[PDB]
């Protein structure tokens, strides 16, 4: 049994006004704009003994992504599909008041919101991940590490959940079944890359990719995933604050604008 | 996908209407010992919700020291659903009871109770999708049962998309088969949103077309919240 | 441009508009006020007094400390220096040793109360920051010894006192004091006046 | 690893004292006999979902028990036998001071005292629930939930239970081995009900179906099952006090005596 | 079922008569850090209890004002049963755990000591049915040992009906196969019952045959453990 | 998830002293040499339910290890051996501070410095306990249960682990494959014994067999486990304080001598 | 065992000599959060630390009157090892924690800051044998990060023995198959053993051999550690 | 027989041989003398001032309170009697309600500090067995209203005022105050004085 209590970095009054004097010209602390994402390093097979990997860096946030595969039977109602199972770590390492312990409600939450983008977004089709139908399929094992909490951990999750998915080696399958790890056969397939956008409310404004600083201050956050073709293929408003009808059509149409950029800056680190 | 969610007369599976809501059934102060308690029914989804506090809560190093600490459970039974779900506490259990918390953290006045606890919490005995709603609105309704300041009153709907066409307060069938699935709870009085999330995929149109449909759905089920917190005084 | 939105005497339900435009109402924790509207925070009955209005309650379970309150409460602990009183608050109550002896604790000294007893009280500090202290002090405070003790919903006790109307119809039955905190200090067959009390709970 | 603690509804002085003010003359507080259970109302199929379930409401005390079967393979040891598998769960909803958890020893008492009961009272016979000798049997899997807690919890677990195995209803099976949920075809097997009846000892007298302030006074309870034949097929004493030879005697006198009404109220709530 | 219980000169698997108990062995003081400790075999059935306490309960809010609480585990070590018992507490391990507590609060003067813990453990070594009351008188054993002031000791015996016939003191073959099985323990001298329960079925006139039996064979183990507390001194 | 964190048996100042006080004489407060153990006490077959067991009582500390052998599929890797699972509780019986729980830290290590020293001793060649190679071999559960915490538990567990090694009865298995009971028809196969044997280091002495006093006031022990060839199969350092590299290689060549009589004595329990 | 170890030009199979340590590369405040970070490289095997504090340890029962707490976490990633690691802590990660904690306990100056907990946090990002002194060594070096002050650096080597040979830093391959591995850690400026483990067989000659050679190890590796440190400045 | 083993201005790391040989001096956190040879315990700038040598910490987010130091805390926690100050320390701060009121805790009676505010506070009582007690009483000490408050290592602070040398060069910037623990209360185009606070911690 277990349940989701209230939580708080406690923020001075006086450093909250400076967080925001600089809004009304369009910029942030840090010179950026509104809809800008902090400066985003992706460092592509970083874990050399994940099947692929990807070390994000945005701003001060720091995610390390990898994947492991192997081969299983098929779930017994998708005997035509192999499997893909999202895990996300908040290792106290990434911040002072994260004790260790299993995944809390905000790790989960990540994995799931993670998980359901992929899987929704069909960048992932398990049904190409068959061995020998009902029989052996590949299972794909996510497990996406926070380094450094600096803020929107769940953008930089995505990004390198994606990253580390692109850049999974595929190793030759042997029949007697067994993995040959002496030679890799080719990449997991993916039809395109997923990015998360989240928008934070704050006061009247709205702003991507908020920093440490900004989640200590907003009302909530909404946080939309994209395709290429601009599709919505996952929503999620988080925190303990309301936001108005308004202020979610503001965000999407925001959130939109800044997912081409963003999608367009990914492909680029992934070489496509 | 496999089963055709939109038959050719334009009705759904259970007979709907693409603008129609299931059957809304609600019970106040179903449980002697909880401080408010509510089920809510909505078509074969059904939640019982129990209210405590609020109290001194224990630790107190887990306390606030300007507001009351929210705590809160969802959990389905394991007879809720087509096939035994285990009672022990799944991933999904666990992110929708921290959704549902932070819907409720919201609407409840908690500064008004400095270092309390108010205890809130749910059980779906019958889940047909929209449960993470059903349950909300149960909750929400035990709180005003039990007395407890709250700004508004939550109410909430799940739209979607089935075989291309948006709907409203979708069943399992749908929830499971079509294309898109976006629960929204507001305090309609307020003009705010308490939960919203997407799974599934929906063109940024068809998410506004989709959100619209929702707030009439939510205004429908506010004015029966409402009606039925009245119905033992009047 | 002012407006009560309500007939008085309207039952109401939390985020019920009751009145757009610019009042003077003491703050209370029934109501709320967003800019120049007011709504309920409760299940209630909206009153109008004069040109102000209120929201009367008629859900909850708690009592809400107030200082300078009679209330009964349970004891629960005996501690070195006094005891933990449950008043039926979200907040426990504390009676000082101190307080109920006139002087300080002797050496190696539950004799006058201890877990169990009912203890009729003032609430003699209180405030957002701190738990509520006791005192029994007055006259006819302290253990109480004989008769028994009726629980109500505190949003109830102004109704079963109604110019103390119904606190005269009571005792016309029997010998009734009650206390701010929902409790009721109160032959066998008379003791049937808590047939009366959960008809002010459910029928007011 | 884990220990059973000393545990307190702290009950004032002066209503102990008008609890057993009419005990004298074989009433209690709410006008009912000493041998008197509380008003009863059995609900079936309350839980839609359930493959059968029942709403007990006991006085203030109110139990849903569901039951869910599948089809598994037997215990290597009883080939020939089907399983049960009792769960009880204490609900936070039920009581003030439960918070939620895994059972702990009150809810995982509860759970093998009504196993005990129905398995040994032979009113569910395992070997009734086998499919292929052998090879696939039911599980019945029953889940009890207090969602009210008014007191002798562990009887309205009973009714609840044996309400529910009667109203549970078996689909069809089919080869190929797969369940058909659009044809039932049965309905789960009984050979009788069984009831459990709990006495309460309260300073010297022997109360029926002891309410919650009953229960917070009284020094013991003793809980005793039973089948239409009158055995005795469970007996369970519980609490932190003693008692006399004597008292137990009287105590499974008193039992079987209200066994026999509650039995004929229960058949007429299940139809049999 | 199976096995014959009850053979056709009248006397059981293990060589004796239906009213005879198996051979008792006891010994006290076997550990030396614990405050208290203590062996008890029953035929194979053999337990060890060790005692600590009374000590101040450090949370503290898990203590009594104006009594000692009583901690107490019932645990078989893995090799005490014919298969291998997983260490991992069962559910029969959490119930015997808390029906050997009640049994030992009905005895121990907790009283005395209020605001402490008196920590009783006991270890089930090898088990050939009983253990619950071998692990209880073990433990009522280790609080004589220990100091602590207590009503009585506590002797317990489980009685049965096998083939049809009344027996004491069941062997793990007679709890298996047999129709009923009735651990019982009581403080004698004080004519209190502390443990009772029945797994099978009986008449109530059976009951009451069993009951009559066990509590003569309670008389006997009650002298013996009464002797075996005198032996260091005597 | 899972940290260690620093745990202390505060030892008055005054007591140190006197612990030390004959150290220099070359004896403890016990008359005992710096090299010698306690006086050791073995009783086989103490567990009557085990297949084979092992009391050893070490002055104050006292250790009962069972073992219970199971058939089992080989884990896939090693087809051609049998396995070994090691498990070791530090009972709360044991000492007043162990609170019940399932292995901390302290019993893990001690499970997995036993498991090391009896599988790198070769002491027991799991491919001795293959019944059908690839299909069916047995497990060896070595439960063992530390019921009395005098010190130097460590030394204790490996001794009642051989032991209970050397006292396990191997039964007849029955192709149809089931294990009959009723037919003893071997002892598991023993290649030697093995002893681990620790040395602390107490100011500028060091200590064979420590007991709980000079536990107490140790800076560190290390524990050097030997064969009967004197072969080194394991070595582990633990506590919090450090010892020089002199230190070490003086108390390895102290740890051998002292292995050599060890060894003696306990053959001559087992009866080798 | 099964591949060579020791190749026909006396070489190991990644072509290192018996007395040759794997590259090493060290980075320091790594981690903005953290109060101090680094990340150590010994060949394959790659560790990040975090260390946090002294900070007041809450509980607060927890804390020692006279010295700080050290809270230690060994911890491997799934995507560390050849085959996935399951996340969970396994009974080696538990093992290695309390070793490397106690390796810190004769390093840190615990006694400067009583009643408070320094932690320190390591993952393995890389497995290739040596992770638990890869890791011992990441946390000195960011509790150096961190200015926590303490007695000395820790460095560390395992040596072993392959096909009979004495080798200098082993990789899984000599791990996993040859016949010894002897973790050791030390302060080297102090003379001082800080973890010192042996698995496999060695010799008592053997076991001195490599415990020689281990130390001339660690003096290479202590002199990088101080390089490392003072980068940043010089 | 004495000897320091390294220049002035080393760079010195935990474990470092500094002096070897008899010296007097006073004990300091950074410097452990073992018989006759004393290392440096901290990444640090070896300096010798005299006959006597100290180790300059390079590294360390902490402070270690001193009676009599100024400080900026914030308040995180308003209790009974006073309220817990963050003051960058190991341990937490306490500011008694009676210090800053200059008298008890009035009845019924946040209105000064509350959760959030930063104030300015001389250290009035510590040693290694309790927590800091914090003193408002000098002028210039109490709650910050206007401004900022810019955080730097602690161990950067005696180089933030270098004969207040430095204190002068930012201030010709634009007025300062450089606490003791690593915190400086301070248009908004001269507010990128932080440019060069973080040159300060970066350059030294
Ligand atoms: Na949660
Ligand atoms: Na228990
Ligand atoms: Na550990």
């Amino acid at each position: 049994g277990h349940m989701s209590s209230t939580p708080n970095n406690i923020i001075p009054i006086i450093k909250k006004e400076s967080i925001v004097s600089l809004f009304e010209k369009g910029i942030r602390q840090d010179g950026r704009k509104l809809t800008d994402y902090r400066p985003l390093s992706i460092t592509l097979d970083y874990a050399k003994k994940a099947d692929g990997s990807a070390l994000v860096k945005l701003g001060t946030t720091m995610v390390l992504a990898g994947t492991k595969l192997e081969i299983d039977k098929p779930y017994e109602d998708t005997p035509n599909q192999g499997n893909l199972i999202v895990n996300v770590e908040l290792l106290p390492l990434a911040y002072e008041t994260f004790e260790p312990g299993p995944p809390d409600e905000n790790a989960i939450e990540l994995a799931r919101v993670v998980d359901r983008s992929l899987r929704d977004s069909k960048a992932l089709d398990l049904t190409k991940l068959v061995i020998e139908p009902g029989k052996s399929v590949w299972t794909v094992w996510l497990d996406v590490y926070v380094l450094d909490y600096g803020g929107n951990v769940l953008d930089a999750c995505t990004l390198a959940s994606v990253a580390a998915l692109y850049n999974t080696k595929v190793y030759k399958v042997e029949q007697h079944i067994s993995v040959n790890k002496n030679e890799v056969v080719g990449k997991l397939p993916l039809n395109y890359p997923v990015v998360t956008i989240s928008v934070a409310k704050v006061d009247k404004y709205l702003v991507v990719d908020p920093d440490l600083d900004e989640e200590s201050i907003m009302d909530a956050k909404i946080s939309f995933s994209y395709t290429p073709d601009l599709k919505i293929v996952g929503i999620q408003k988080s925190g303990k604050g309301s936001m108005s009808l308004q202020d979610i059509d503001q965000a999407e149409n925001t959130a939109r604008s800044t997912a081409v950029k963003l999608l367009e800056e990914l492909k680029k680190h992934l070489g496509i | 996908e496999r089963p055709k969610l939109i038959l050719d007369d334009g009705k759904r599976t259970d007979g709907r209407k693409p603008d129609e809501l299931r059957s809304i059934k609600i019970e106040l102060g179903v449980l002697k010992n909880a401080d408010g308690s509510a089920i809510f029914e909505m078509g074969n989804t059904k939640a019982i919700a129990a209210v405590y506090g609020p109290k001194e809560m224990h630790p107190r190093h887990l306390s606030l020291p300007d507001r009351a600490v929210l705590r809160v459970r969802y959990h389905m039974t394991p007879f809720s659903t087509d096939e035994r779900k285990n009672p022990a506490p799944s991933r999904r259990e666990i992110e929708l009871s921290k959704v549902i918390r932070e819907a409720l953290e919201s609407a409840v006045l908690v500064e008004l109770f400095p270092r309390t606890a108010i205890d809130v919490f749910t059980e779906i005995l019958q889940a047909d999708a929209g449960s993470r709603l059903v349950s909300l609105m149960a909750a929400s309704l035990a709180l005003a049962d039990a007395g407890i300041p709250m700004r508004d009153l939550i109410a909430g709907v799940a739209v979607g998309k089935a075989d291309g066409v948006i709907i409203l307060d979708l069943n399992e069938t749908e929830a499971m088969w079509g294309e898109a699935d976006m629960p929204i709870a507001m305090m309609p009085s307020l003009n705010q949103v308490t939960l919203f999330q997407l799974n599934g995929s929906m063109t940024p149109d068809e998410f506004r077309q989709a959100f619209d449909l929702a707030v009439k759905g939510i205004n429908i089920i506010y004015n029966l919240e409402r009606e039925a917190l009245k119905s033992k005084y009047v | 441009s002012q407006e009560i939105v309500l007939q008085p005497r309207s039952i109401v339900v939390p985020g019920e508009l009751l009145a757009e435009g610019e009042f003077q109402i003491p703050w209370s924790p029934y109501i709320l006020k967003i800019n120049s509207k007011y709504y309920s925070t409760v299940v209630g009955l909206f009153d109008v007094k004069d040109t102000q209005f209120e929201v009367i309650p008629l859900e909850g379970s708690f009592y809400y400390p107030k200082i300078n309150d009679i209330v009964i409460g349970l004891v629960e602990d005996v501690e070195i220096y006094g005891w933990v009183v449950d008043i039926k608050a979200p907040y426990k109550a504390y009676l000082p040793a101190s307080n109920l002896l006139g002087r300080s604790i002797n050496v190696g000294e539950r004799r006058y109360l201890d877990v169990g007893d009912y203890v009729i009280a003032r609430i003699e500090n209180f405030d957002r920051s701190i738990d509520p202290v006791l005192s029994v002090k007055g006259k006819d405070l302290g253990r109480v010894s004989n008769g028994i003790v009726i629980d109500i919903m505190p949003v109830k006790v102004p109704r079963v006192i109604g110019n103390k109307s119904m606190y005269e119809t009571l005792t016309s039955k029997c010998s009734i004091f009650v206390a701010n905190n929902g409790r009721i200090w109160a032959s066998r067959f008379s003791e049937e006046i808590l047939i009366e009390a959960i008809r002010k709970i459910e029928n007011e």
